[PDB]
């Protein structure tokens, strides 16, 4: 009953550099000199893609930038040079003893030049207000790195409750992130105030990016 | 070329049963071992079992988490693979992948898109779709960002497209968030100011579990 | 006594080597019958490579036995005795009724040196050793290779299955898993070209 341990759980590598992901087996997954260790790539929302079978055989159609090595209980997957399209999670799998098991996965982030977010704010639609709810939506698009802070200010005072944030996965093409911040109030609470602002503080600037609207027009 | 699709996923009550299927084409189905793999939302891949080909007796192997409850079968005449799930539990909620084996219980070299199963006693709720138009506080700039908010649906997933898929670049669809047993997501799209509002922009929301297809036009506010 | 300890170790090794020759020759017998019953050029070439491996197990195991028995006989009874079937003397020595012991201990350490190069002690075990050998794998791939397209994977399945029904007639879950394990270790070479 073979347990697979991947290290590290998260890894950030610059374009053109080398990424090394390791899998450590609780017992040998080899049969003499023949290995039963395989590597898969999974981009977010997509099916896994087989990269390497039997520790070191590169599957047909996979670029030579990928390579695998190791024996017995310790194996590594190598990506050189790293490219934007490599942003994904990587899994080891053993088929040496039933049942087949997978590693926990390793998420590879591709580094890029720091990029400030593009911010836009949206008032509650009239269709939603009729049902008694009011959602204010702030989009923060195409920034890097992933770390970002959003504050909501209603008539100039910070609001902390009813805020929900959601990040996209790293983009395969431009290596950026995006995030949405939704502040939901009651229709009654929304119509009591006038000015609504989301403020984004990101490493690219010491002063926040501020977008706002007034409810009466 | 090689194509495997999964179908049959949906919402199931705890303890209930469900059968998912995989239609394959582009290769000699009879010559290959076939696997089933699942992945719970936000978790690691998990191998469920495989079925042998005709030459090796049509027998099966299973992981212990699934032994006795699930049954893998195949129809060589139609080149279709099945997985029959019984006595489902909440943690059986996952995307279920059909995968072709490279050898004889070896590595998996081709995978389907996957089919989603949610095991829960909550019932299906269609989403509310609200258009997100600029507040006209920052009227002009050459690129304008529009959005639409998909609120209070169950279960996952929903599909969001813009202008029936013709607007695909510059689209960000954000992962759903669960609150009060309902999911909410939003989607943004950026278009040139010369194309909106002079031309129409519509977000299309599909929620198969409710068999709903909804189109919302983004019209300037008020 | 120190001689009763080594006598037990010598007899356990002699009994184990005797079972090695029994298992290997029993494999050879079913392979030679299986080779004579069927008239195919291809599968017969597999039996040729397999028989050469199995017979050489027997020659190696008998070579180790005939070398160890005189060595064990001298130790058990220092008085001159170098004959076969010493099984009786060390057995009773092991129960009741030093140079030669040192001589024996080394030969036992020498023997295990070749423990890695030892085919099975049962017919299933020797079969596993047969399929693990490069000589058999090399023979099998040469038969299935085609000059233009990829080597035929379905034929490799059929040839290994026929071989496995030559040596072990009654199929088991272990025989099936053993067949799958060997065929899997060859997957890299059945996709060349």
């Amino acid at each position: 009953d073979i347990v697979m341990t991947q290290t590290p759980p998260s890894l950030a590598v610059s374009l053109g550099q080398r990424a090394t992901i390791s899998c450590k087996a609780s017992q040998s997954v080899d049969y003499d000199a023949d290995s039963f260790m395989h590597w898969y790539q999974q981009k977010p929302g997509q099916p896994p893609k087989l990269l390497i079978y039997a520790a070191s055989n590169l599957e047909s159609g996979i670029p030579a930038r990928f390579s695998g090595s190791g024996s017995g209980t310790d194996f590594t997957l190598n990506i050189r040079p790293v490219e934007e399209e490599d942003a994904a999670t990587y899994y080891c799998q053993q088929s040496n003893e039933d049942p087949w098991t997978f590693g926990g996965g390793t998420k590879l982030e591709i580094k890029r030049a720091d990029a400030a977010p593009t911010v836009s704010i949206f008032p509650p639609s009239s269709e939603q207000l009729t049902s008694g709810g009011a959602s204010v939506v702030c989009f923060l698009n195409n920034f890097y790195p992933k770390d970002i802070n959003v504050k909501w200010k209603i008539d100039g005072s910070e609001r902390q409750n009813g805020v929900l944030n959601s990040w996209t996965d790293q983009d395969s093409k431009d290596s950026t992130y995006s995030m949405s911040s939704t502040l939901t109030l009651t229709k009654d609470e929304y119509e009591r105030h006038n000015s609504y602002t989301c403020e984004a503080t990101h490493k690219t600037s010491t002063s926040p990016i501020v977008k706002s609207f007034n409810r009466n027009e | 070329e090689v194509k495997l699709e999964e179908s049959g996923g949906g919402l199931v009550q705890p303890g209930g049963s469900l059968r998912v299927s995989c239609a394959t084409s582009g290769f000699t189905f009879t010559d290959y071992y076939m696997n089933w793999v699942r992945q719970p939302p936000g978790k690691a891949l998990e191998w469920l079992g495989f079925i042998r080909n005709k030459a090796n007796g049509y027998t099966t192997e299973y992981s212990a988490s699934v032994k006795g409850r699930f049954t893998i079968s195949r129809d060589d005449s139609q080149s279709i693979l099945y997985l029959q799930m019984n006595t489902l539990r909440a943690e059986d909620s996952a995307s279920y992948y059909c995968a072709r084996d490279k050898g004889w219980g070896y590595a998996m070299d081709y995978w389907g898109q996957g089919t989603s199963v949610t095991v829960s006693s909550a019932k299906t709720t269609p989403p509310s779709v609200y258009p997100l138009a600029p507040g006209s506080a920052a009227q002009t700039n050459s690129m304008v960002t529009l959005g639409c908010l998909v609120k209070g649906y169950f279960p996952e997933p929903v599909t969001v497209t813009w202008n029936s898929g013709s607007l695909s670049s510059g689209v960000h669809t954000f992962p759903a968030v669960l609150q009060s047993d309902l999911y909410t997501l939003s989607s943004s799209v950026t278009v040139p100011s010369s194309t909106w509002p002079s031309e129409t922009v519509t977000c299309n929301v599909a929620h198969p579990a409710s068999s709903t297809k909804v189109d919302k036009k983004i019209v300037p506010r008020d | 006594k120190n001689l009763a300890d080594v006598a037990g170790i010598a007899l356990a090794k002699i009994n184990n080597l005797i079972k090695q020759v029994s298992a290997a020759t029993e494999a050879e017998a079913r392979m030679t019958l299986a080779a004579a019953s069927t008239d195919h050029s291809n599968i017969s070439a597999l039996y040729a490579a397999a028989s050469n491996i199995v017979t050489r197990c027997v020659l190696n195991a008998v070579h180790a036995l005939t070398s160890l028995a005189p060595i064990a006989l001298t130790a058990a009874t220092n008085g001159a005795k170098t004959s076969g079937h010493i099984s009786e003397v060390i057995d009773i020595l092991q129960q009741a009724s030093t140079v030669a012991i040192r001589q024996l201990y080394n030969k036992i350490g020498d023997l295990e040196k070749q423990t890695t190069n030892n085919c099975g002690t049962s017919v299933t075990e020797v079969l596993e050793h047969i399929l693990k050998q490069e000589a058999l794998k090399e023979a099998l791939l040469s038969i299935v290779k085609k000059p233009k397209g990829a080597p035929d994977k379905t034929a490799a399945d059929e040839l290994v299955t026929a071989l496995i029904n030559g040596v072990v007639p009654n199929s088991t879950a272990q025989t099936q898993k053993l067949k799958e394990k060997i065929l899997n270790t060859l997957v890299p070479k059945l996709v060349e070209g």
